[PDB]
């Protein structure tokens, strides 16, 4: 079960996971992801 | 510092595994930040499920 922030992900198989956690998943992680974003941490996270 | 953001956003439950996860793996939770997150957020969307 491969996700990530930019609304992207794939599933290994399709009825494991209904359309209700899919969003919510993606709702947090775009979320945090703007939320560092918001308040520069997102660089020290994709940095080295 | 994400010391304090990873504080604000996430639970307790899950910096307590984060870095009880991090110890077992014989590594610095506040040395290495962005592993604490990346580790926090694997962690929490697996209990999101």
């Amino acid at each position: 079960m491969i996700f990530s922030y930019n609304q992207d992900y794939s599933l290994s198989n399709e009825s494991s996971l209904d359309e209700e956690g899919k969003g919510r998943v993606l709702s947090r992680l775009t979320e945090l992801q703007a939320e560092l974003s918001l308040k520069n941490l997102w660089q020290v996270l994709i940095g080295e | 510092s994400m010391d304090t953001f990873i504080t604000r956003n996430f639970q307790t439950t899950i910096i307590q595994k984060a870095k009880n996860t991090m110890a077992e793996f014989s590594e610095d939770p506040e040395l290495q930040p962005a592993m604490l997150f990346n580790i926090c957020v694997h962690l929490e969307v697996c209990y999101v499920i």
